[PDB]
RNA sequence: AUACCCGCUUAAUUCAUUCAGAUCUGUAAUAGAACUGUCAUUCAACCCCAAAAAUCUAGUGCUGAUAUAACCUUCACCAAUUAGGUUCAAAUAAGUGGUAAUGCGGGACAAAAGACUAUCGACAUUUGAUACACUAUUUAUCAAUGGAUGUCUUAUUUU
DNA sequence: GGGTTGGGGTTGGGG
């Protein structure tokens, strides 16, 4: 009864098919459609992900960045599993995300996994 | 000792390992890297389960690598307007559905049950990774500093 | 720029220091567990009084100044700083208390925070000042540290007092201890 | 409402009224079903069960129920579930498993010391978690007030809030505090300028905070430049001559005490024994010192300033204040109630406050009024007096206030310097000459620094352990002399029931024999002291901190009253305890013994105080006996031979080593008296002696060998003796040291006893001597009633105890007690009354309106005499001796007292004269309360005879005593005789 | 030369009051509510005009007072057959205590 | 009101001058002549024992039936004592001790009424209500006072 | 920048 929900990027196309996992990203294309936008994952620019929303989404009641979860297809879609969009104030570090990501699951989560 | 940041996935580790090692001449307290009895984790507080008769709230709460569920309690009325004080940062919303990223306590004892301590929300997944990263040094530094003490 | 240390190695550090020796860190902890069975204040002149002559009714008349004045309270709060290394008992001024009590409540302003105290005290205001001692638990912060191992009458301990209180800041927090963890996996 | 009783504490805790749920362990858990009538468990459990006491403000027996099972209660710790319990308290303080506790967020560790949770994690309480469950126990914790039973007649309050909290209370201020006139810095001046102008250190050579605006407070400064004018500009010497003159011998005076400081060497003691007498002769007079000081305030203030009118009244009171005695002081309102705030003209009306309440501008202006009364009095009288005058008091005498001047004191003191002919941060001293005669004997004392006060304290509670453990080892078998530390009747009872024990079986006919020393504290040695320590008879010591609260003496309310009381009249105390290897009562309790009647009661603090060998007291003694720099003003010198006086152990010192000595020599002559047949006992305090024997040959020779053993290293003393009449070689030590004197019925240091019928007195004086040097009088600031209810319970002396409990004394012994301390009494309590009468305002707007009624005189004190009297008719838990079981001889007895007291009234309101027009009414009482008992003196008789139960040796004989004396017209005419 | 008169003043006002909210000014007078007015007379024409300089307010340039919080303006130039029927109430008053007192004595 | 009270006044000029020296004049050996510095942190309650606190509590008991043995009053004030008398509720005094400062003048005839409704429904006399207030205090009204109050004089004499 | 905390109550005996 227990799902995996790692973290991947377009560095890893591999892992995109088949594999539950976790994304976040600042919506880069603010689609006002509420359930299909273009996200950008922890880094500047130009990760452009679809981002197959919820068919709802909190357009104007929270801030840039979203999180959601599930099966990543390979247009760079995202299918639709939880929204957890923050209301932020101080933007990410995409370098310390990234540092953190493919460290720790480079080898001390593989450590640990 | 002192509290330790963990995740579902370790804690899972460490009830399946205390299930199995009956670990004589100890007990009473759950041993990784070291030894420690309570813990801080910052996941999504998952649905919310209705138990109310003897025990209260069975809060579940999930990380990016499991799914795990704790619980209040109360008798008459020692931990309802606490389990409200708790509970507001979740209930006020009145849109965010019911699952929020969340920083919460945890207190392990060797029993299986898992009781929840305090409570409130990440609003910024900055500290997520802080957690995160957080936890990784500090099994790190804990491992390698007991065997290097 | 400034530097970052753990609660470990200061503990270690103070243990391992002898008299007259204060050394200021910066960690990013939270407070909890504010003792209140002891008093919460003390009284000082404007000129600050080092001893104003006591006079019952509460009436003061200091001798560093000696004219009557309107009194100066300065509320003494002692809990407990910890963090995910470890935790020190710590004794915080009144400045810096009142403006974790402005903080929890703007209505009281900041010298006005020990004659409010007071008043609640003696009044019989007593439960809202325990809850909100209790809404002031794992607030997490940047914390400017010294210690002093000192003597207290023939024997001796050691002594923390906390300067500056600031908030965090997990956009380089996390990249100090990220780079810790470089170094250690390097080492 | 008959009498208190040994206890019930369950009827005492239940019949109280703020909690309203009070049981015990086990009939609680037999209602909250979590137990049966078959749980039969282990037996030492179940009297836990039955012993504990629980009670709580609400019956939450309903909260407590079972309401289902959930059978889980697996495994939790104990330590974890009690941890658990006070995370749930958080802020809240003051709970009894609270102490010793840091509370870290939601994890704690255990410090200090606490004997009550050894008490706690008992197989008893594993047992009642297993019970409980979870919830339960730690709910049940944090609310109910837990009481188990460790001891017969001691019960732990181990959980719970703490009891002090709950008893320890006892916009607003409709008069002001009115600062107070520190009389006290008055005393012990030793401070000379060359002249008169009294304090060149003072405002002659500040703020406001109420005044009218400020223009009044301008007004104040210009006339404070015209007294500082004043004072610059007027001599005081001639004033001096005028009013406290010097002795015409002043130059003759000098002359001889120069001489006698050069040359006085071994032709001194009587000559100066005459000048010190003649020194202490030139006292001055209050009626001289009152107007010298009102020819003071003419001088410098101005009557328009004070009001002509209370000019005149405040120079009344001035003489009042001279008058009255040490540790008194008259307050502000003792002279604002006679001020006018409208005979000062200058006083600043504004915003008219007169036209929206002149009572509130009234209050205003008395206010003002006295803080400036309070300045100049504070400001200029204390300085004047304390420089131009040494006030002082006679030691033997009392707190008769005299007054002395600055040369003849210092002449004093430079004679008691020629006289003195006897590491760390040091604890220094300083000396204070104190009259004790025609001659001197001064004092010690220790102050200026924190630690020296706190060492000090270190050393008063280690010597109380001390004392302590050489009491303990008396009782047992006396180190000292035996019977000799009695401390306020316990072996002086002991002593007269053995002795009564005696008189009944051996011979009554005995002889007694006083004995004196002189200067006990000086007749120790240092070396041999030292010695004597090394026999160390306790080593590995430690401390626990107490909180008790047990057993007031005074009656509760049955369940049949016809209000509000709280859960107290137990009244706390605080002692400190001391403990090493030994019987497990003293680890548990951290209290060794003391009887009373059965109530019990305990309950524990946490503290570290650490000390367990004597070489730490080893250390103290080598602060003490070696190195002193106590200053006069500059001395260092100091008398080696003996510990110092002022000392807060020297009085456990000297009886150590008394005990040293005893040891020897009463050895010899206890164990020869043994030999003998043992009619002997003894008793032997600081340095005065009594001995009893009927063998008055025997007792004798015992005598003598004593005192030579005693005198044998150097141990004076000199002063009335024996009855015994020769034994040669006495007369030789008699010649050697000290006379010999001869007079029955042994008078003692404040007691007496015909020893013929072995009664023992106290003291009888006279009426002014009583009213002399020892009058203390509080004052009626809503706090009459209290002041006076236990003001009058003064009987808080001798007379509620050391003499109604002889446990055979005949009754007319009783009642001669009875009526001796009654004399006394009133003696005694007539300054009170005299004092606070003339201040009996049927205008008082709470007391006289509660009261009813403009003659407050009249009932209140009719309340308060009688209620006295009640008290003292309530007090005879003594009596159980006669009355105990009796059932209606104990009304008879405490109507019969209470008839004394009434007549012993009757003749000092006759005394009273002058009050007649409600002495009568209080008369018309008294005679309603004779002639009722006397009615009740009759109904006995008929209640004997309808009674059947006899106790021949108690009430049957009491019954004889009373029936062949005090039959109607009797009693009167009998004890009226006994009276005399 | 000796009178005032209180006008509008809020109904159901007792004595109490107005007399000492002119006590306020401190001084001496009697009062005399009638119905809404009450008519003051002092004791001599130097205190009366003491009070009307006291009483007037510069800003309206009148003389006026408070009333249980409101403001009440008050008439000092008395109408002459209004203090007409005052004095004859007053001297009224005068000579029914004298013969009150006359017939007390009457009844011995 | 009677032995006193009240309104008016008071009456003095080195009793003394320590210790730390410092000018050390006097220096034989010290007077003296002084300057400063003062309790200066005032230091504080000296401790030890011991016996009690209604708590913010108003317990509310013995209903008046007796003392014929209790009670009464005098001296400038108070206290002890003495006697005397009563014996039902009041008339006696003396002694002794202690305490009360001073000069002048008013309280003044041994006191109540007379009449004036004189002064007053503006007067003051309480009670109980409101607003205040408030531990040592009074306010304006309400009712009732009702004569609240002052004015003449007490014996043309033994009235 | 302080920090166990200083004073109320004064009744018999001792010193
Ligand atoms: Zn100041």
């Amino acid at each position: 009864e227990q799902v995996m929900y790692p973290r991947i990027l377009f560095e890893q196309m591999a892992q995109f098919r088949g594999k539950k996992v976790t994304v976040v990203g600042n919506v880069c294309n603010e689609d006002q459609n509420d359930s299909l936008v273009i996200e950008f994952g922890p880094t500047g620019l130009n990760q452009h992900v679809v981002i197959d929303n919820y068919r709802r989404v909190d357009l104007n009641n929270t801030t840039k960045f979203v999180e959601i979860r599930g099966v990543v297809l390979n247009q760079n879609i995202v299918s639709c599993e939880e929204l957890t969009e923050f209301e932020q104030k101080d933007p990410f570090d995409f370098d310390t995300y990234s540092k953190l990501i493919h460290l720790s699951q480079s080898d001390k989560l593989s450590s640990l996994f | 000792q002192i509290t330790v940041p963990l995740n579902c996935f370790m804690i899972n580790q460490i009830v399946k390992a205390a299930k199995e090692n009956p670990q004589a001449h100890s007990g009473n307290h759950y041993e990784w890297y070291g030894a420690f009895e309570n813990a801080i984790i910052t996941a999504k507080f998952e649905f919310l389960q209705s138990i109310n008769d003897s025990p209260k709230i069975m809060g579940k709460l999930s990380d990016s690598t499991g799914c795990i569920e704790v619980v209040i309690q109360k008798s008459k009325m020692s931990d309802e307007l606490p389990e409200f004080v708790q509970a507001y940062e979740i209930e006020l919303q009145n849109n965010g559905n019911r699952h929020k990223y969340v920083r919460a306590m945890l207190k392990m004892r060797k029993n299986a049950q898992i009781q929840l301590l305090y409570f409130s929300i990440v609003n910024d997944a900055n500290e997520i990774s802080r957690h995160g990263l957080d936890l990784c040094l500090r099994y790190l530094q804990r491992k390698h500093g007991i065997e290097d003490f | 720029q400034r530097i970052y240390s753990s609660i470990e190695e200061i503990i270690q550090q103070a243990q391992a220091s002898e008299i007259g020796q204060k050394k200021e860190f910066y960690v990013y902890g939270n407070l909890v567990s504010i003792q209140m069975k002891n008093k919460l204040y003390y009284y000082r002149c404007t000129c600050q009084g080092k001893s104003v002559l006591k006079y019952h009714g509460d009436s003061f008349f200091c001798e560093s100044c000696q004219q009557f004045i309107n009194p100066q309270v300065h509320l003494m709060l002692r809990a407990f700083v910890q963090d995910s290394t470890g935790t020190i008992p710590v004794m915080i001024f009144d400045q810096q208390s009142s403006q974790l009590i402005n903080q929890i409540d703007p209505s009281i302003h900041v010298q006005e925070a020990g004659q409010y105290v007071k008043n609640c005290i003696e009044n019989g205001q007593e439960e809202i000042i325990r809850q909100l001692f209790s809404k002031l638990d794992f607030a997490r912060f940047i914390f400017e540290i010294q210690f002093e191992n000192k003597e207290f009458n023939n024997e001796q301990e050691i002594a923390y007092k906390v300067l500056k209180i600031e908030k965090e800041n997990i956009k380089e927090e996390s990249k100090y201890l990220l780079k810790k963890l470089e170094h250690l996996i390097n080492n | 409402q008959m009498l208190t009783r040994k206890e019930d504490l369950l009827t005492v805790l239940k019949q109280i009224s703020a909690l309203k749920y009070v049981s015990n362990l086990y009939e609680f858990l037999l209602a909250t079903e979590k137990i049966v009538q078959t749980s039969e468990l282990d037996t030492q459990f179940q009297e836990f069960l039955t012993t504990t006491i629980i009670a709580s403000e609400q019956n939450l027996v309903e909260n407590y129920k079972q309401k289902y099972n959930q059978p889980n209660f697996s495994q939790l710790t104990i330590k974890q579930v009690i941890d658990d319990s006070i995370i749930l308290l958080g802020n809240k303080q003051n709970y009894v498993q609270q102490i010793g506790t840091t509370t870290i967020g939601f994890y704690v560790e255990y410090e200090n010391i606490n004997l009550s949770r050894q008490t706690l994690y008992s197989s008893n309480f594993r047992n009642l978690l297993n019970i409980f469950g979870e919830e339960d126990f730690k709910y049940f914790l944090i609310d109910f007030l837990v009481f188990t039973k460790v001891e017969q007649n001691g019960y732990l309050q181990v959980a719970g809030v703490c009891l002090n909290q709950y008893f320890s209370v006892q916009k607003q201020e409709n008069q002001y505090i009115y600062p107070e006139i520190q009389r006290s810095q008055i005393f012990y001046c030793n401070h000379m300028g060359r002249e008169p102008g009294v304090f060149k250190s003072s405002f002659f050579n500040y703020q406001s905070k109420n005044f009218s605006c400020q223009e009044e407070r301008d007004l104040f400064l210009e006339f404070t430049e015209k007294i500082v004018q004043n004072f610059h500009n007027i001599n005081f010497n001639y004033l001096l001559k005028k009013f406290c003159k010097l002795p015409e011998n002043y130059q003759s005076l000098k002359s001889q005490v120069k001489q006698i400081v050069q040359s006085e060497n071994k032709a001194n003691q009587q000559s100066c024994e005459n000048l010190f007498n003649s020194l202490y002769d030139t006292e001055i007079s209050y009626k001289q010192i009152t107007n010298f000081l009102r020819q003071i305030i003419q001088n410098c203030v101005p009557n328009q300033l004070l009001g002509k009118k209370n000019f005149k009244v405040f120079l009344e009171k001035l003489y009042e204040f001279v008058q009255m005695k040490r540790f008194e002081n008259q307050k502000v309102l003792d002279y604002i109630c006679f001020m006018d705030v409208f005979d000062v003209e200058w006083f600043v009306d504004l915003k008219n406050q007169k036209f929206t309440q002149k009572r509130k501008y009234i209050s205003d202006k008395r206010k003002i009024l006295g803080d400036l009364i309070v300045f100049i009095i504070n400001k200029i009288v204390i300085p004047v007096l304390r420089y131009n005058f040494y006030i002082t008091e006679k030691h033997k005498e009392g707190s008769q206030i005299f007054y002395y001047r600055k040369p003849i004191w210092k002449l004093v003191s430079k004679l008691t310097i020629v006289k003195l002919e006897e590491f760390q941060k040091y604890p220094q001293g300083k000396l204070r000459i104190i009259p004790k005669k025609g001659s001197f004997r001064p004092i010690m004392t220790f102050l200026r620094k924190d630690k020296q006060k706190n060492i000090k304290l270190n050393l008063n509670q280690i010597l109380m352990d001390s004392q302590l453990v050489f009491r303990n080892l008396k009782d047992m078998l006396g180190q000292k002399i035996g019977y000799s530390v009695f401390d306020n009747k316990q072996i002086s009872e002991k002593f007269a029931q053995f002795i009564e024990k005696w008189k009944n079986k051996g011979r009554p006919q005995l002889y007694y024999v006083t004995l004196d020393i002189k200067k006990c504290y000086d007749s120790i040695d240092q070396m041999k002291l030292l010695n004597f320590f090394n026999q160390s008879d306790l080593i590995q010591d430690t401390y626990f901190i107490n909180k008790y609260l047990l057993f007031q003496r005074n009656k509760r309310p049955l369940l049949q009253i016809q209000n509000f009381p709280y859960y107290f009249n137990l009244k706390e105390r605080q002692i400190a305890y001391s403990l090493y290897d030994d019987d497990d009562q003293i680890l548990q309790k951290g209290f060794k013994e003391i009887q009373s009647d059965d109530r019990p009661f305990i309950v524990i603090n946490q503290d570290k105080p650490r000390c367990i060998t004597k070489d730490i007291i080893h250390n103290h003694l080598k602060h003490i006996s070696q190195y002193n720099v106590i200053s006069f003003n500059k001395v260092k010198f100091r008398q080696k031979r003996g510990i110092p006086q002022g000392l807060n152990i020297s009085g456990v010192l000297c009886s150590f080593y008394f005990g040293k000595l005893e040891e020897e020599y009463t050895q010899f002559l206890k164990n020869a008296e043994q030999v003998n047949g043992s009619i002997n006992l003894l008793m032997r305090l600081t340095d005065d002696y009594l001995f009893i024997s009927d063998s008055q040959q025997n007792a004798l020779n015992l005598i003598v060998q004593l005192q030579n053993c005693a005198n044998n290293n150097g141990f004076m003393f000199n002063d009335q003796k024996i009855t015994t009449n020769f034994q040669f070689p006495q007369e030789d030590y008699n010649l050697e040291h000290f006379k010999i004197s001869v007079q029955n019925e042994c008078q003692w240091i404040g007691k007496s006893i015909d020893m013929n019928t072995l009664e023992i007195k106290s003291i009888q004086k006279q009426t002014q001597q009583e009213i002399n040097q020892t009058i203390n009088v509080a004052i009626s600031i809503k706090n009459l009633k209290s002041q006076l209810k236990n003001k009058l319970r003064s009987l808080f002396l001798n007379q509620l105890i050391d003499y109604f409990n002889p446990n055979i004394n005949s009754f007319e012994g009783l009642c001669r007690q009875l009526y001796h301390h009654s004399k006394a009494t009133v003696m005694k309590f007539y300054p009170f009354m005299t004092k606070l009468f003339q201040i009996d305002l049927k205008k008082s707007k709470q007391y006289s309106v509660q009261y009813g009624k403009e003659n407050t005189n009249e009932n209140f004190l009719k309340d308060i005499l009688y209620y006295t009297v009640e008290d003292v008719c309530k007090i005879l838990c003594y009596l159980q001796f006669e009355d105990e079981i009796n059932s209606n001889i104990k009304e008879i007895f405490k109507n019969l007292y209470s008839w004394i007291m009434w007549d012993i009234i009757v003749s000092y309101l006759k005394k009273k004269k002058q009050f007649k027009g409600y002495l009568n009414k209080l008369l018309q009482k008294i005679r309603k309360s004779r002639f009722f008992y006397l009615k009740e003196g009759c109904k006995s008789l008929q209640l004997i005879l309808s009674q059947q139960k006899y106790q021949l040796n108690k009430k049957e004989l009491e019954a004889i005593e009373f029936i062949d004396l005090n039959n109607l017209i009797q009693d009167i005419k009998t004890l009226i005789p006994k009276i005399s | 030369n000796c009178l005032i008169k209180i006008i509008n003043i809020p109904q159901g006002t007792l004595k109490a009051e107005v007399v000492l909210a002119v006590r306020h000014l401190g001084y001496e007078f009697y009062c005399d509510y009638i119905d809404g007015q009450a008519m003051i007379r002092f004791q001599n024409s130097d205190e009366q005009r003491l009070a009307i300089q006291k009483l007037l307010n510069h800003n309206n340039n009148k003389l006026q007072i408070e009333i249980r919080g409101q403001i009440c303006d008050v008439i000092s130039t008395i109408p002459e057959d209004e203090e007409k029927n005052y004095w004859n109430y007053i001297k009224f008053k005068k000579n029914e205590f004298r013969k009150f007192f006359f017939m007390k004595k009457q009844q011995k």
